[PDB]
């Protein structure tokens, strides 16, 4: 094979859909994948995104279905811990009493960090692996779901229907119209504040939607780059040579060293900004 | 508007009272002080500090130096 | 590569993990925290009534 | 077709460069100053953090609309359908 | 017709790019100035910030222009139908 | 012909992209020190928003007449004319 | 013909928007320190603001010539008689 | 067919070289408010420390996308299959 | 080799970043970990000596 | 001799595009510490007018050179002669 | 063949000129702020030394990986194979 | 011939008009400081004065060698020879 | 043959020039705040030039390798051999 | 021998071009750093001065050899040879 069909099949999901005749197949190539429409379904990311997700609630389960309220012991110090945590940084922010934001920005830390991790597992083991227990040698199967635009796209776009629904919820239908068309420019003369409108619209209105994208694209982005550069360290080791297959041994560990970094933070990111725009709907900030 | 303004030495107080508006000789440069003027402290040199009031616009005061707070 | 498929499927799997933490995982946790604070909190006031 | 495609690649790669060049530039202007206001006030960093984060928002707004439109340009062309 | 197609891809990534890279910088300096005040005035920040918004219309108001025209020139285009 | 018609296309993005860029780091540049004089003296705030507008209209002065004569190319181009 | 229209159509978007870019910068810094010296200085702001309007005139000095020159380009092409 | 490859190695360039000049000029006025905020009181560097990581995510956010989109561009090519 | 080169020098390089991550990153939250176990005990001997 | 006339057109847009750009950046950082001068000391204003005047002859020197060589380029042609 | 060949000798200019000047402006902007925090507190130069080479190693991260890729591009090429 | 000699009016406007660039916002820089330093102290601006026409003399230095080189290129020509 | 080699001097003319222009504003950023620096602690101006070369070096390590490659290109066009 | 010759003259002013414009602000930041530190300290300018010309040799040493590879191309010419 060549080092472009190494990396080009590297790129390609595992898609399942409406294949010429009948609603039941894989597509076999990323062509075949291609006209497969918008009513498809990536079978590694559903695979990869709710397996993970159940074993960190599972290992939480565990430590909260028997919670001693004294003496820790060992997994459920480590789970407070991650609780105080999260409850910590919501407090700095959050002022208000609602009942979901603490829950679901440790769902979002703990998910978005497990689904990362899967990445630091050298790039062809799980590729081979669903292939040598499938039977084929052109399987298509991607390991790292945060990878995949839809994963990100997902769940930034289930963080803005909380974000609309809290803003009308609270400051309710009038509330939420109000501030995407009297703020931030008011006047006391109905011909300007009419004239405001459009302003005003056009301010609030694309900061808005630039929310969703913005945390779904910087996920994306500096998970995909993480990859391309592992892929492409790869291809050095598949030249056979040896003073090359030492020299990719040494960029390979110092982008591992670098990348743990990385997978930590973009977690930590992903929390905060939920944490902030979430808290930023409850209240006039104006 | 006023803020209240008080001029002491060491020794005993030169002035105390409402005013509209300070000016002083800053060490770096002169200022126009107003109130609701945020935290400030300085070094000053060796010059008039105008007061200003109503019917009171020009209290003029001569100092030798110091700080203004 | 960029393909639009399984947003839908991500989306709704989100909701379902959030939705169980918030009700089986988060209350226990808080209330196992707070006892410890509680019993410590007792403990610092009873030496202070003690002495009193 | 061969310049009009061509052409919207180097569209592509102005779109998101400069956006890039633009970020990463008034984040570390924005930046600069989150972290000496966090040694003037040590009591005030968890209200300048959420200051920050909402300037962020009016920051990358024009930037995100170039991604978009440069991932549209990218994977579906409303100049090739011009011919 | 593939000349004046190609050229205007580009001539929108200018637009929109030139206007990323502008409003990034100037959001940078001015939320910069915020956050100064901010920190040596926590009990103005509510005041400052209401005139930190007025400041943010006059940065965007030719950015928005830019960014209006360039959408214009893909979904319609006004010099195909000139040529 | 196509040449003139493309070029055009370029030079309504470069009027309008230029003014923005310069416009929007002019604003960063002048609200910055708009908000830094406020939180000094917050008593005179109606006075100094009156004297950033009288800046604001030297500093938006060339930028306007630049999107006048790039909205003009769009619309009944003057150099189509001239070959 | 057409190459000396096209390109005398991209000399004056240079002209305007290089001008453009400059004076919207310069009156940004110029007009910054002009609101700080009126925060400092309350009663000399009618001593600052002619000494502004001095270096007003010297800032967009070549700037206006520039603009003169692009106008005289694009209704009296002085290139086309050239050639 | 080699304007569409030789204008993808051009946008190769522009996209990973503009978020190397963003990321190299955005971190290094972060940092160095870090090392002024680390003179002013060593008892606060390792909050400091995590403050800077907080705002680096924020920072190079974008420059990151061009950099995978670049890599896209060099091995795979979706602009060749558009003929 | 290829494939067969890319999966042994792959697998090499984890190999040793796996070996001085369990040597340098793993023990300092071990430490961090238990020096919260100890706190914790210690923390609670003084609410149980208000009692007596 | 149509591109020798086509690139003089560009020569000149260049010659006074950038010096219009650099003038009126250097007057705003010129003018903006003399206003704060002013503000400060206002008995030194006569003295840092003349002491600016004696800086603006050095600041537009080559600037006004490239004006006049630009008016040369336009009004004359010393590469046309040159075939 | 010409065309791939030299439009990438032009991108291999732009990938490590590009980085070349990011590295240079944001160095001397790191290292201002080192030799600032030296002479106010010459006691914490060991420590500060360190904390800028932490920042060092975020501003060289994505310049050597485009001059990396622009060494592949001079000893090898992805763009001639794909004809 | 005609490629040659017009290339070489770009090389005389870039040659001119990137150093009037250059020296408009550096005497900016060193004039604006100039004036802030005889502000401060008044009885050292003959020593001041004589001091900054020596990086005057730095500034210039390789701005006056572009200069010099561009006049050579417009009178005479080291390219018409095409040797 | 022609297209190779002159896109190759123009690959130069990128590599020292942008080199050059980093170098040269990074220099004077870092050594403007070692002569700040050196006026207020005379007694540590022996230390304060040592680690000032320290971060020379850091400053110029991405421009010596474009320098490098630069003389490369001129005395061993590896373009040429690639047809 | 037309399109080596010409974009040699190009080349020729984006190394003078580009290092004249890094030069001019490189010095306009290092002098006015000398100039505030002189007035700071009217008895430190003769060390002062001796310290500037340390960073003045690390400033120009690469416009240095900018300008003596521009005069290289200019009198003898290694790609005219090359063909
Ligand atoms: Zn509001």
């Amino acid at each position: 094979e060549t080092a472009s069909g190494y990396i080009q099949h590297h790129l390609q999901n595992l898609t399942f859909g409406r294949l010429p005749n009948g609603d039941w197949g894989f597509a076999h190539t990323a062509e075949q994948a291609k006209e497969m429409g918008f009513w498809a379904f990536h079978v590694d990311t559903l695979g990869w995104s709710v397996l993970l997700g159940v074993v960190f609630l599972f290992i939480f389960r565990l430590a909260a279905k028997k919670a001693t309220s004294g003496q820790p012991g060992g997994l459920q110090n480590f789970v407070e811990v991650m609780v105080e945590f999260v409850d910590t940084s919501v407090k700095d922010t959050f002022h208000g009493r609602n009942p979901l934001i603490a829950p679901l920005a440790l769902t979002v830390f703990v998910w978005i960090f497990l689904l990362n991790l899967i990445d630091l597992v050298p790039v062809d083991y799980l590729p081979m692996l669903a292939a040598k227990i499938t039977g084929d040698e052109h399987l298509f199967f991607r390991a790292v779901a945060t990878t995949d635009p839809n994963a990100t796209l997902g769940l930034s776009i289930s963080v803005f229907a909380l974000i609309v629904f809290y803003s009308i919820k609270v400051k309710g239908i009038g509330g939420f119209l109000g501030e995407l068309t009297l703020h931030p420019f008011s006047s006391k003369n109905i011909v300007v504040q009419i004239l405001l409108i459009p302003v005003n619209f056009l301010l609030e209105f694309v900061t808005l939607i630039a929310k969703p994208v913005s945390l779904a694209l910087r996920l994306f982005g500096n998970m995909y780059a993480g990859e391309l550069i592992f892929i492409l360290i790869a291809v050095m080791f598949g030249s056979g040579m040896f003073l090359l297959s030492a020299l990719g041994v040494a960029l390979n560990w110092a982008w591992a060293v670098f990348h743990i970094l990385i997978i930590t933070l973009q977690a930590f990111i992903f929390m905060m900004l939920t944490i902030v725009y979430l808290s930023m709907a409850h209240e006039d900030n104006h | 508007i006023t803020v209240h303004c008080d001029i002491v030495s060491a020794e005993a107080e030169i002035f105390s009272g409402l005013v509209e508006m300070v000016i002083a000789h800053g060490a770096l440069g002169d200022l126009g002080i107003a109130p609701g003027h945020a935290p400030l402290i300085t070094d000053l040199k060796p010059g008039p500090i105008r007061l200003v009031k109503q019917g009171g616009e020009q209290e003029v005061y001569y100092i030798s130096g110091g700080f203004l707070e | 590569m960029n393909i639009n498929a399984t947003l839908i499927g991500q989306s709704v799997a989100f909701f379902i993990f959030v939705l169980f933490c918030m009700k089986f995982v988060w209350p226990p946790v808080i209330a196992a925290l707070q006892e410890r604070q509680k019993k410590i909190a007792d403990g610092l006031d009873a030496a202070n009534r003690a002495a009193r | 077709m061969e310049t009009v495609v061509g052409l919207t690649a180097i569209a592509v790669a102005l779109l998101i460069g400069l956006g890039a060049l633009g970020t990463a530039i008034g984040f570390g202007l924005l930046g600069g100053k989150f972290l000496e206001g966090a040694a003037r006030q040590p009591e005030m960093v968890p209200m300048l953090q959420v200051k920050m984060f909402i300037v962020a928002g009016l920051l990358d707004a024009v930037t995100m609309i170039g991604v978009g439109i440069a991932l549209f340009f990218t994977f579906a062309n409303p100049f090739v359908g011009q011919i």
